[PDB]
């Protein structure tokens, strides 16, 4: 599992959110790639998870509808976009494979992360 | 701000046993099993401890996990100078129904 | 005499959070849910919390109630003139087959 | 709901005691009154539950009789008579309406009480 992300992006608050995180090294449409964000100090904070097929995704309770995580086979692919931007959401965005039984279950592997400054 | 509290940063001499702490409520440590991961220093987060009992293989046996009621302990043990990381206790919540996670605590390795 | 052990006595000043704990058995709390009651001296007792997490006629959102284990725990935030009142927690028992209460505890108003 | 109970008991150790509580612009079959002792500045303390239908009830696990139960639909009121009375007797009478669910358990509204000295 090499798993590739997207690098470290500062758009300033109001602005957007890009996290891209690439599968690689095995079976895309059967690993998925759930979204973790590390607040400073706060220790890991979950913000959802991703069904490559079909196309079903989860969300934080906390978080709204604004997150948005979708699934991209053909690039085998995992997209994660935030409408909200404030100075809270300063982290670092870690996707990781979710362990085995068709991987959508519990955090193993995290990729190297995205650090957002808001 | 995470649900399940974790002490800030726990030192101790090289050899020594540190044990970190993880609180809360039966909803999701004592109904869910506790899990520990470290994250070195500028490095991915690896899986440290899974369902409190089981390792998988590279781990030492140093690191032991142990849960009682609506507490969990790990005692990482041996202390060596490579120890220092973050170190995050998590586990399922079915009131929020879905994964939490402790505050992390950094251990230290003394001189 | 009873089975949920509250305080008997409590004291607080106007606008701080303060916390009552109920502490009983697994077949009563563990197995069932805990009613907060709250009864101004010389008048009939209410309920204040009920299902540890609904209020059963629209009553001041400030108060909340919590329940881990065996134990229960009300917390107010928003001490005020008339909160002088007995307190008393309710849960369905098994073993004796009814509504074990406790002994009730006195949350007064501080000068 | 409103549930009015009889006034302040005096009685003599080791007499019987007889309290009614009545039902008011409510369907007193099914409404139903769990009575629960009471102490001045203490603890409540069920005594018992009953229905109106058929008549069944069910008294404190403690005491396998001491208090008997009664109910007239036509009245819409429910007795309770009290024996072998001692003095830790002396303490209040409240009933209690059912919560909801056709109001056979749980309880919601008190009555005004019923203080008696023993």
């Amino acid at each position: 599992v090499q798993l590739v992300q997207s690098g470290a992006e500062v758009k300033k608050p109001g602005s957007s959110v890009k996290v891209s995180c690439k599968a690689s090294g095995d079976t895309f449409s059967s690993y998925t790639f759930s979204w973790v964000r590390q607040a400073p100090g706060q220790g890991l904070e979950w913000m959802g998870r991703s069904i490559p097929i079909v196309g079903k995704a989860i969300y934080a309770q906390e978080f709204q509808g604004r997150v948005t995580i979708s699934a991209d086979r053909s690039t085998t692919t995992v997209y994660m976009e935030l409408s909200s931007l404030r100075s809270d959401d300063t982290a670092v965005y870690y996707c990781a494979r979710d362990q085995s039984g068709f991987d959508f279950f519990y955090y193993d592997h995290w990729g190297q992360g995205t650090l957002v400054a808001v | 701000q995470s649900v399940l509290t974790q002490p800030p940063s726990a030192s101790g001499t090289p050899g020594q046993r540190v044990t970190i702490s993880c609180s809360g409520s039966g909803s999701n440590i004592g109904s869910n099993t506790i899990n520990w991961y470290q994250q070195l220093p500028g490095t991915a987060p690896k899986v440290l401890i899974y369902r409190n009992n089981e390792r998988p293989s590279g781990v030492p046996d140093r690191f032991s996990g142990s849960k009682s009621g609506t507490s969990a302990s790990l005692t990482i043990s041996g202390l060596q100078s490579e120890d220092e990381a973050y170190y995050h206790c998590a586990a399922w919540d079915d009131s929020l129904n879905g994964p939490v996670f402790g505050g992390g605590t950094k251990l230290t390795v003394l001189g």
